[PDB]
RNA sequence: CUAAGAAAUUCACGGCGGGCUUGAUGUCCGCGUCUACCUGGUUCACUGCCGUAUAGGCAG
């Protein structure tokens, strides 16, 4: 039994594009006809202030580079003058039957995986990886820096069946914190939803709604795009931001990110705080890559070991496991 | 080749982040192989179950926004990628390149079994479209139902029985739903008229298809040559070299069942319209054929004029 | 223990466009429906008042020259001829955490600085500091050409906690001095307010309210756009201004240019008055770089001789490099 | 069973100083609009009366 070649699994928690429109507080249950968040161009003289070396530096065009202003032209979104609340809405689709690839090469090894996968939905249920993903919808992870300095954010979760609304949920995510999982009635209710997605006993779509008092006139946070930065043709501009027709958005992924922090499982240090989850798990700020595969806890070497060798690990690395499977990916050789 | 009885018609299919590359030479809206094979994947999925068939796609693009930027004042156009996670070693990985899609679409059917008889029309509309909800449409998602959903209701019209005034009557009443959008049909006629008209020099059919699209200037002894259509180039099948294999010969293939080949594209003209130039809505579909004795792949609507 | 290669401070006391209004001194309590100060057209021909060589200067190529056109559309900004105060209103959020880096490399670096931060704090508040930034929003230097030439300025600082008012400050811009950072007690109520913000106690977001009496019908001063005269047909404008939806405006960074300057302790000169705090800490309009690296009073050569090697400086340089993190930047190589 | 399957771009900034756009002027001449009509929509499936429970002398 040797692996597949060929492995890949298509991904669940399959979210949207977020809008940004802004409005007011208390004028927030009609938030229905709010404006959007336009993204708009504005020049900036600054000066030029980073790192400058000492090989080869001529003191001439070093004094002569820091004592000229430099000129560029970046995007900014703000909101309106009269307006000091962020909405941020998207859907998310759970879709279930996380245990079957859509390519595999051999026979043997998808039915040695669906056995294994199987074994561990009839051991335990999905209730823990639904917990913590009820717990990343709880607050506002999905708020990257949107969140940071706010007074009071909520965020309010609608389940649809029809062109209806089945239950509605309506959280507060500065009372619920960003590092401790604690249980509560309405996580458990709603973690019950999204175990009963993933485990494909129904159809889940929820429209997650967030709102946030930043003040009057602040700037907002959408994503970045690129400019590739190939050779020539630096161009004059710089800092371009994401949009849909004629609104600030967040790309899809980056909400994606946001979901999946669920890793409290570091061999290294569980004092920093859960990162998301990854193969080779790594975070790309930080320039360090936490799970190293001289270890023994590797997405692959863990696959590897409990797949084809029965080795079952503990029981949170099996978490860890299914996560990825979850995540999805481009697996094999 | 075989008409279907119904046209099922699926209202606003919204692609969130598709594949604009489609091709090593064209670039924009994608392939109609991804629009044919969604109807053979939906064919795997339901129409074995509901005792239909399913053979055709009819496109229809009411809306379409690549993800492009043009820096610099230059005329040519870039990307907008995305990151990827770290390396393998924890420094940076290297950069492939991908084209993005902000797709939104409506796609006609055929359908050919026996399961009117069976079922209804809103039952069979309400499970194709409740499958069709779950799925990924050219390589990107398919965008849930919405304050939007107002048209998500579908229709269904049998095509051969009843009087000539239904038929003219319902197909007008199909066509005021696919309204502002844009058929896409295959032209290569055209393209056989165009080697002929320019078989003074030389037949090539490569320079012709560069010889198209483009917007010829010719001066007086300036005058811009009259374009008549819409025309565009896409590709329209593959022409397989190779010698085809036995199942478990090529290590890393999908699965060590199925037969092989390496095959390249096969770049054909197409042109958009409006809906209402076509005669028939039943002579719009994609169907793909083949003869594998030798490497000639075609996707085609045959019987457009 | 080498330097962080990734080193990225967000900024704190995050302003937001000032707006301009223009309305009647005496009608000064009612400031909120006064009309906004709208940015028009006019025509303008030109002179000759450049510099000559005299290398190709005949004095018949100066008659030629004044035969020339030199005609010329700009853009400007007046006060209504029944008006004689500019109203100008922003806002400001003192975020607070300003050891922190968003993004870096070592972690042994990280958890050095951290501690140097925080013994820092512990050894001495953020008193001199949030004085002298108040200081800065107690005059006006965030009114940066239309302060000159005054009979009168008022500012108005009020505290939000939610839709209401906490404790608000009205002050007199002319009596406070420009250059002499003298104590009074209702700088100090507000230099406990801000200082209480920058070290995390709590949300602070303030609203700054500047009045001015100019004249009937004067001239404001909004700031100045960016365009590029490039090869094009039948010429275009030579100044336009910048504004929001109509109404005239300041860039959020150059308010946030006038709030930053602490820097009283240059090694050159005294005696001239506190510029803004910049790495390499220089002066754009006059040319000059004062605090060179040839000496040792450079940000990233004291923050290299204080961090790595545990040499603390002397106490006002310290203040200068806690200014230069509540900054914020782009540091690392 | 879709050129199938997967993915965080991030951090910071002062555009600013000065100006004379001028001078002069004919919009002119002429003209056939005309024949015919039922608003009664319900300008509210109605507007005020013994019982706040469907029973009525109503101006209808």
């Amino acid at each position: 039994l040797s692996t597949a070649s060929v492995l890949a699994f298509e991904r669940k928690l399959d979210p949207s594009d977020a809008l940004m429109s802004a409005g007011a507080w208390a004028q927030r249950d009609a938030s229905q006809e709010w404006p959007a968040v336009t993204v708009r161009e504005k020049s900036v003289r600054g000066t030029i202030s980073n790192r400058l070396k000492t090989k080869d530096r001529d003191p001439a065009k070093l004094d002569a580079s820091i004592q000229s202003p430099n000129l560029q032209t970046v995007d900014v979104a703000n909101l309106p003058s009269d307006a000091d609340t962020l909405k941020v809405r998207f859907t998310l689709r759970v879709l279930g039957g996380a245990g079957t690839p859509s390519a595999c090469n051999d026979a043997a090894y998808r039915d040695k995986l669906l056995q294994t996968v199987a074994t561990y939905v009839n051991d335990q249920g999905f209730a823990e990886l639904a917990r913590r993903y009820a717990h990343n919808l709880a607050n506002a992870r999905f708020l990257w820096r949107n969140r940071v300095g706010a007074e009071a954010v909520e965020v309010r979760i609608n389940h649809i069946r029809q062109g209806e609304v089945a239950r509605a949920w309506r959280f507060d995510a500065l009372a619920i914190g960003l590092r401790d999982f604690k249980a509560d009635a309405e996580l458990d209710a709603l973690a019950e939803l999204i175990a009963s997605g993933l485990s494909g006993s129904g159809h889940v779509l929820l429209e997650v709604v967030a709102f946030a008092r930043i003040g009057d006139g602040q700037e907002v946070f959408p994503s970045q795009e690129l400019i590739l930065d190939k050779g020539d043709k630096k161009g004059q501009k710089s800092k371009t931001l994401y949009s849909v027709r004629d609104a600030a958005a967040i790309h899809s992924q980056k909400i994606g990110n946001a979901l999946r922090t669920i890793d409290t499982w570091y061999p290294d240090e569980d004092g920093l705080g859960p990162i998301a989850v990854e193969p080779y798990g790594s975070v790309t700020s930080q320039g360090k890559a936490y799970r190293q595969p001289k270890q023994k806890l590797d997405f692959y070497t863990l696959l590897d070991n409990w797949v084809l060798r029965d080795e079952a690990p503990a029981v949170e690395q099996q978490h860890y496991v299914i996560a990825n499977l979850i995540r999805g990916g481009v697996f094999g050789e | 080749v075989t008409d279907p009885e119904a046209l099922l018609l699926l209202p606003r299919l919204s692609i969130q982040n598709a594949n604009a590359i489609s091709s090593p030479l064209t670039w924009g809206f994608p392939s109609p192989g991804a629009f044919t094979g969604f109807v053979h994947a939906l064919q795997r999925r339901v129409g074995i179950s509901l005792d239909i068939e399913l053979d055709g796609v009819g496109i229809v693009c009411h809306r379409f926004e690549a993800q492009i930027s043009q820096p610099a004042g230059k005329r040519t156009k870039v990307f907008n990628l995305t990151r990827n996670p770290l390396n393998r070693d924890g420094s940076t990985a290297a950069i492939v390149e991908e084209g993005r899609a902000h797709l939104e679409v409506s796609l006609l059917l055929g359908v050919h079994g026996d399961g009117l008889d069976d079922h209804p029309a809103q039952e069979i509309a309400r499970q194709v479209q409740e499958q069709a909800g779950a799925m990924r449409l050219a390589g990107g998602s398919i965008l849930p139902w919405c304050n939007e959903r107002f048209p998500a209701p579908n229709a269904e019209l049998l095509m051969l029985g009843g009087s000539d005034e239904q038929r003219r009557k319902n197909q007008r009443r199909l066509t005021r739903r696919l309204l502002p959008g844009f058929a896409l049909v295959s032209r290569e006629a055209l393209l056989q008229q165009h080697l002929e008209t320019l078989r003074t020099t030389l037949p090539e059919a490569t320079t012709l298809d560069a010889l198209l699209d483009l917007c010829r200037i010719n001066f007086e002894p300036w005058q811009v040559r009259d374009k008549p259509g819409w025309l565009v180039p896409i590709p329209a099948g593959y022409n397989a070299l190779s010698p085809l294999y036995l199942p478990g010969e090529v290590r890393n293939a999908r699965d060590r069942e199925t037969p092989l080949r390496f095959v390249e594209n096969l770049f054909g003209l197409g042109e958009w319209l409006s809906p209402h130039r076509v005669a028939a809505l039943s002579d719009l579909l994609w169907y793909h054929h083949a003869e594998p004795d030798k490497g000639l792949y075609r996707w085609s609507t045959p019987r457009f004029v």
